[PDB]
């Protein structure tokens, strides 16, 4: 499973690989596993950072 | 994103009488996740449309 | 609310099938993000005013 | 005991969905009110709706029972048991909403085409006032059992700030939905996580 | 071998009895609908058309292509039901994957009842290959059963009148 | 069974019994068994007798 968020964090999100020391990309990288059509990279890169403007807030 | 939706409406049902009438689709053409423009950006101007 | 009496298109279609609107907020979507740009379904929260 | 009405919250949905995947659009009942709409104003212009399943069909029937009432006033004369017929087939329609019963109307009026008629939808219409009401009540009965849990799922939004917390009120703070809350249902994968990473 | 392609030939031809001898509630409900709202099942099919959210007709094309290979075993999606009150728009999405089903159905019955004449066929090939073997006088009442293509009534009849080929096969092949 | 080969070869075919002799007179028996109308005798010669006219040939 480590091998599969190495794909998604080099090549769909285009990242430096900060994966597990923040939990929130912890949890949506396999839930972008089973997600399709990976061919467009910032429909996933904005998915992703619209859930950690979830993970941090205050209201 | 900014994606514009065109309404095919008829009229009310007491202009609906006659051959131009009747057999007519009013056409509005409106901008739905849209907003109005004071000036242009000058620097969100290359992701703006 | 009273867009019954109106008809809606952004395809050349009719909006009117309900998978051509969909509303999600706040949780996670890229069936939501890869309708960037795309007219196919319409996404609208709480659609009435 | 989160998880009881977490469960429960499913189990309204799913027993929800599946009422309304089954909704019985009666065809003997509309083919038999579209019948006797055609026939008694073929009686009331010389003088000798749609949907039966809308909300907006209850007062409908509300209106179009009126509208029956004026014309049955204008034509004011029919048996005790037939309204006996008439009501005790209404009120098991209202307890057994699945199966709707016809009655081929027992006849004891004046042979004209309006007397007839009108007593079919003397009967055809307080049977139409029986489903479509009595679906009314059953289902907000559903959506009542499902907006209880809303609130005792707000109640889960106020445990642990964890995020799948905040991703279920925000998967779960709308009024009822066919498609929202089943679709929603599917991918709540999360919240098996959540769950059992709040209480173990 | 063909001890083995004659038990391969029995096993195929009662696959096949059994598949011909073998909906009621597919049918039934179809064409008591039809009057009130197989080939008139597509004609039902275009005149329905002529008579809705995107995941309801994703699980509409998933049961299709699924119980069109699963042919014995058809899930029920009843009906998802999002769609309007009126009788008719309800009746006339449930009756579409009724279609649906049923010409897919229909389609799966013409591709497993050709697949059972061709693999006969095939084993009918080598059968008269198996008349081809060495000189045994059951090997030439072996060609003469099944030099005849495949048919219903009549190979099953031989089956039984083949208790000779197992005698044969013995004696050929030990 | 060899009363059942007797029996078909020398009441019903009518021949002395040299029935394993020849092998293809002797597959005929089990399949004359499992057939009735045993009132007409020489049906089943003449069946029998078209299978020993296949049993050699040069075509």
């Amino acid at each position: 499973e480590e091998e599969r968020r190495k794909q998604f964090g080099a090549n769909v999100l285009n990242l430096a690989p900060a994966m597990v020391a923040q939990p929130v990309i912890s949890t949506m990288i396999p839930k972008y596993m089973k997600m399709g059509g990976h061919e467009d990279k910032l429909a996933y890169q904005l998915d992703l950072l619209r859930m950690l403007s979830i993970a941090k807030k205050a209201t | 994103n900014a994606q514009m939706l065109e309404i095919r409406a008829a009229l009310d049902p007491a202009q609906r009488h006659g051959a131009p009438s009747a057999g007519f689709e009013s056409l509005q053409h409106v901008l739905y996740n849209g907003f109005c423009m004071t000036t242009v950006p000058k620097l969100l101007q290359e992701y703006l449309t | 609310r009273n867009a019954n009496l109106v008809r809606v298109v952004a395809d050349d279609v009719p909006l009117d099938a309900a998978h051509i609107e969909e509303r999600n907020p706040g949780t996670s979507d890229v069936a939501r993000m890869i309708a960037m740009d795309q007219a196919e379904p319409l996404f609208v929260d709480a659609r009435r005013t | 005991r989160e998880t009881q009405l977490y469960n429960e919250m499913v189990l309204w949905l799913r027993y929800h969905e599946k009422l309304t995947a089954r909704r019985p659009g009666h065809l003997p009942l509309l083919t038999r009110i579209r019948q006797d709409y055609d026939k008694l104003f073929g009686f009331v212009a010389a003088r000798p709706d749609d949907a039966v399943y809308g909300d907006d069909y209850v007062p409908r029937v509300d209106v179009f029972l009126r509208g029956l009432e004026d014309l049955a006033r204008c034509l004011c004369a029919m048996r005790a048991e037939e309204v006996n017929r008439l009501m005790d087939n209404v009120r098991d329609a209202a307890e057994r909403v699945l199966v709707y019963e016809v009655l081929d109307v027992r006849d004891p009026l004046n042979e004209d085409p309006s007397v007839l008629v009108h007593n079919r939808l003397v009967y055809l219409c307080r049977l139409a006032y029986a489903i479509s009401k009595s679906w009314q009540t059953l289902s907000h009965m559903c959506l009542d059992r499902i907006n209880s849990l809303r609130r005792r799922l707000i109640l889960a939004f106020h445990d642990r700030p964890a995020f799948a917390r905040v991703y279920a009120r925000n998967a779960l703070e709308r009024p009822v939905d066919g498609t929202t809350a089943y679709n929603l249902l599917r991918r709540l994968e999360e919240d098996f996580l959540l769950f059992r990473n709040a209480l173990r």
